[PDB]
């Protein structure tokens, strides 16, 4: 079996639950005369690559409580007689056998929320969950953990005090919580010498932290095909197909590494602004001033601009989320502007990250009026990316590139100097430009 | 016990209900009962956490801790399907002390068990002896004292384990003789009449509960108590023919305690209530209307004990052949506890029965007539033998290969001093 | 067990609620000849997460009579009936024995509006949960408690006065209701005596108890 050292990296989150679950039965005579109960239910919100029946069975095994795993969509059945007491009698299993851990998985069909009204068997089993949990047992033997890939689907009445009230976020592992996790997964079946384990890590941007121990079982079988060493995991990368890139597709897949850019004097410059806080963090804390965050490019087009989008993304060691011009503003008319909106958060979920806008002309229009050029004059999605670049929220480490062909069209909304912070010009290349570029090809 | 591990083992489907109904057998077994379910003993009881915030005692018990309507159906396993005896001349010496005295008796049985083939994955149960208890005995029924017996039945208990033996059975007669001299008897429980009476299911159903039975697919140990309940009654035309049943095990351990009494009829049984002492739910069940059918007509006053009993097939071992009997020496020693009768006895009764037969003779007589029941109990009631001198005793009783154990007995000063004191006394 | 003391921090919706039950109890000789029965249904709603499951347990011990408890969805079994005679089997165990207190729960989710579902057996939920509570001469002994969040999706027909009325609004306690909830789950805990506790009144507001 295994406890407490399946995957590395985020440990602060199960020291978490480390101190929910075993310290009260570790010792149980803290917590008599002292008052109030701890909390009995907590909510594991996140992408549903980690699974979290991995984590769960860490903790369970370690305290020695039982681990009785309820699926999500199997107790809703369409004779709606048994679908509120397939779940009541989860609890009546384990209730007998103190201490047991039920761990609810997926509750998206299951106690979704109220608000909608539709169905007589999915408003029911919401209030199952809630008449038995007010009731349900002390001194921590019958607690529930949760996994949900969306936390804010659920119902908000279902949190009073009691069944899932201690919150816990579980995001995409950053730079050094990764490394561990293989650590793990090549515990055994050793690789030779010749391959780098922190030379793997940079090779892994915005993984979801599960499809990197999968790459290591890839890997693994590419050498029994053979008949592991460095070029068996590096065929296993790029098939890997995580998350950041799954939705998109454009045969065939080119991966670049022989190009650094013949445009020098500005090259020294994109690495002073977006690479510098990503590689020394401690300096930018004891200066006590905020990184730059934006870039902006304009000139002629075609010269060299999607080439400083690939040549950047493949030296640092983060993820390259690009958008395609005017490809996310549809003519339906509400999730034109929702496509800023779910392309903002998985940055900031995949912290640190570069994201590149490309033909800003055609979708600004700068303010203009109420008029429009196509004739829709949407001017709700030029402000929503208004709020997206600094929002009342956290400092991310989240860098836009900026591309457009006309200065004019330039937004002077966007530009407010915290917001972009160099407003650089491309030129043509020139005769010494030239000989640079010829070489590299 | 190794007859339930050696029945897990061998897979035998066994539960199919077409092939039993084939060769008339009712109720299939507890062993393929077991593999085709997770073994819960139904509880009755009130709830005292309720998994609410109510209080558990004066009300406030909700529908998903409530006991609900018993349907009264019967049970559809068994656990033995087919009691064996070992002698006719044990039967033979219990029905003689109904011929001495004309009133009922009463008794314990002892056996094992082992296995059955001609069910698949059966137990079988064979007696050995019969234990009378103390007991005073009416012409229409009999109730001994509770406590006085109980005491004494511990250590008799732990005067058989040496052997092999356990207590597995109960035996009570009801004879009701015609003109007895143109018939043996009556026929007093048939179809019409009952089966069983309901004074004798309470005292039938607690012995199970305090007899319980070892199996590991439970969760509290015990499940499905396996005592037998045999009956001297009498079939149909002419004979006084046996009958044995069991009691189910879906209610009898929980509902016999409380709400179970004995009524006025005695093909049916006096239901109970607590008023606020624990909660009595209501009792399902059928009958036949005048015209149509019935669907549920009765809820209180009434329910048969017919539904709640399982049956069973009593035999003989044959007299050209068997395996082993281990208990023939006499069968007609003067039992422990009939002196209502004339054979309660003292040192008068070992000069007559045996006085070491042929004082200097042979052994392969002694052998047949010192492996007896009643009399193994009797001499180490006496206690005059050391208790390493009784162990011996049981290897050269019960047990084959006797003849080197029965040279080494004799020749010690335990067996010396009985036939010393034996032939002073009368 | 809980009680009166510790249900407070509630002042003038605690009064309708425990002289609803206990005065008719406690003195009962005031209503006799005066010519209206007491009122029979209590349906508290409010925001979740106030009391409302644990009112019902409070007079559930401070009363010293005969207490029960219904869950939400459990009564649903799938049978051909059986949905609406363990229903009756609540209520007719609860008729006998003087006096009556019944806690039904959840009655957002079943017994919902009539014209605004499709189900069969959600049309005859609905009305043996009416005619137990109007029937023939029914409501003589029991005295039905309810409690939900949303007060707009239960029938229309049921809020009536033999059934449901004189309900009670539980709602957020912030004018110096607030502060009476500190002073219940603090006196079991040890409280080192370093601050003062009023001035954690105002500091939030959104707090529901
Ligand atoms: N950071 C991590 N997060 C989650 N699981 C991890 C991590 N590192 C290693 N693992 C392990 O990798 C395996 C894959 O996770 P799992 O949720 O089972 O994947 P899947 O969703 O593909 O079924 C599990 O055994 C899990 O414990
Ligand atoms: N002098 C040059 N400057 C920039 N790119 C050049 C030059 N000569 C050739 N190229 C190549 O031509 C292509 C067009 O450059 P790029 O700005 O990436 O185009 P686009 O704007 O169409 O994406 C790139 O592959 C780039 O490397
Ligand atoms: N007077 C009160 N003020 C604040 N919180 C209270 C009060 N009485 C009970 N609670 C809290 O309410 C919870 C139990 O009832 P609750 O869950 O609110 O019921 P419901 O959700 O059914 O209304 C506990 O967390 C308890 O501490
Ligand atoms: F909060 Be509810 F009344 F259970």
């Amino acid at each position: 079996e295994v406890g407490y050292d399946d995957i590395g990296g985020c440990r602060k989150q199960m020291a978490q639950i480390r101190e929910m679950v075993e310290l009260p039965l570790r010792h149980p005579q803290l917590f008599k005369a002292i008052g109030i109960k701890p909390p009995r239910g907590v909510l594991m919100y996140g992408p549903p690559g980690t699974g979290k029946t991995l984590m769960a069975r860490a903790v369970a095994n370690e305290t020695g409580a039982f681990f009785f795993l309820i699926n999500g969509p199997e107790v809703m059945s369409k004779m709606a007689g048994e679908s509120e007491s397939n779940l009541r009698k989860a609890f009546e299993e384990a209730e007998k056998n103190a201490p047991a851990i039920i761990f609810i998985d997926e509750i998206d069909s299951i106690a979704p929320k109220r608000d909608k009204t539709n169905g007589e068997v999915e408003r029911r089993v919401v209030s199952q969950l809630l008449t038995l949990m007010d009731g349900m047992k002390a001194r921590s033997n019958v607690v529930v953990i949760a996994a949900t890939n969306r936390p804010n689907s659920i119902d908000p009445a279902l949190r009073r005090f009691g069944r899932f009230d201690r919150e816990v976020d579980i995001g995409i592992p950053d730079a050094t919580g990764r490394l561990e996790v293989l650590r793990i997964h090549t515990k055994n079946m050793k690789l030779a010498d010749d391959v780098d384990l922190e030379a793997l890590a940079a090779e892994t941007h915005g993984y979801v932290g599960a499809d990197i121990a999968s790459l290591c079982s890839e890997a693994a079988m590419q050498q029994i095909r053979e008949k592991v060493t460095m070029d068996n995991f590096r065929f296993a990368l790029g098939n890997s197909n995580p998350s950041a890139l799954r939705e998109t597709v454009v045969e065939s897949v080119n991966v670049t590494w022989d190009d650094v850019g013949g445009l020098d004097e500005i090259k020294e410059e994109l690495k002073e602004t977006v690479e510098y806080p990503v590689l020394h963090p401690d300096q930018y804390t004891k200066f006590g001033l905020s990184p730059s965050k934006g870039v902006l490019f304009y000139g002629p087009p075609g010269t060299g601009k999607t080439l400083l989008a690939k040549a950047v993304a493949t030296e640092v060691s983060a993820n390259f989320i690009s958008v395609k011009g005017p490809e996310l503003l549809s003519m339906w008319y509400g999730e034109s502007e929702s496509n800023i909106r779910d392309i903002f958060d998985k940055a900031r979920a995949a912290a640190p990250t570069v994201v590149f806008l490309d033909e800003l002309d055609s979708i600004a229009k700068a303010r203009g009026g109420s008029l429009g050029d196509a004739g829709g004059a949407s001017d709700r999605v030029v402000n929503q990316l208004l709020t997206e670049m600094d929002g009342m929220n956290a400092k991310k480490n989240v860098f836009v590139i900026g591309a457009t062909n006309r200065p004019d069209q330039i937004d002077p909304a966007i530009l407010r100097p915290g917001r972009l912070d160099q407003l650089i010009y491309v030129p043509l290349p020139d005769e010494n430009a030239r000989l640079s570029i010829l070489n590299a090809q | 016990l190794a007859v339930d591990e050696e029945l897990e083992k061998e897979d035998g489907p066994p539960w199919d209900k077409e092939y039993h109904e084939k060769n008339k057998i009712k109720h299939i077994s507890f062993h393929s009962y077991l593999k085709k379910l997770p073994l819960s003993e139904p509880d009755f009881r009130i709830n005292k956490r309720c998994h609410n915030g109510h209080e558990p005692w004066p009300r406030g018990i909700c529908s998903k801790c409530q006991p609900s309507a018993i349907t009264l159906q019967q049970q559809e396993f068994r656990m033995v399907d087919h009691v064996e005896f070992q002698k006719s001349e044990i039967i033979n010496e219990f029905i003689q002390a109904w011929r001495y005295t004309g009133m009922q008796r009463f008794g314990y049985m002892y056996g094992s068990y082992s296995k059955y083939d001609n069910t698949p994955l059966g137990i079988k149960a064979v007696v050995e002896a019969i234990y009378e208890p103390p007991q005073h005995d009416e012409q229409d029924g009999l109730t001994m004292d509770v406590e006085q017996v109980k005491n004494e039945m511990l250590q008799i208990d732990r005067q058989a384990q040496e052997m092999g033996l356990s207590r597995i059975g109960l035996i009570f007669t009801d004879l009701s003789d015609a003109g007895a001299g143109d018939g043996s008897v009556f026929c007093k429980r048939h179809k019409d009449s009952f089966f069983l009476s309901s004074l004798e299911v309470i005292m039938a159903a607690r012995h199970q509960t305090r007899h319980p039975n070892v199996s590991k697919y439970s969760e509290q140990g015990f499940f499905s108590s396996k005592f037998v309940t045999c009956v001297i009654s009498g079939n149909l035309e002419g004979e006084i023919d046996i009958s044995s049943y069991q009691v189910s095990t879906e209610a009898e351990a929980l509902v016999t305690a409380d709400m179970i009494s004995g009524s006025t009829f005695p093909s049916m049984a006096y239901i109970n209530d607590t008023t606020d002492e624990r909660y009595v739910p209501e009792i399902f069940y059928m009958k036949s209307n005048e015209y149509g059918i019935t669907v549920k007509e009765n809820a209180k006053p009434a329910f048969p004990v017919d539904y709640l009993l399982v049956t069973l097939t009593h035999g003989f071992p044959n007299t050209d052949t068997e395996t082993n009997s281990k208990f023939v020496s006499s069968t007609g020693f003067p039992w422990s506890n009939r002196q209502a009768m004339g054979q309660s006895q003292d040192y008068q009764e070992l000069k007559k029965y045996l006085f070491n037969v042929a004082s200097s003779g042979d052994f392969n007589l002694l052998h047949e007539k010192i492996s007896n029941f009643h009399l193994l109990l009797y001499i180490n009631s006496l206690q005059i033998l050391s208790p390493d001198e009784w162990k011996l005793l049981i290897e050269s009783a019960v047990k084959n290969e006797w003849e080197e154990s029965l040279l080494k007995l004799v020749s010690s000063a335990g067996w010396q001093t009985l036939v010393m004191i034996l032939q002073e006394s009368g």
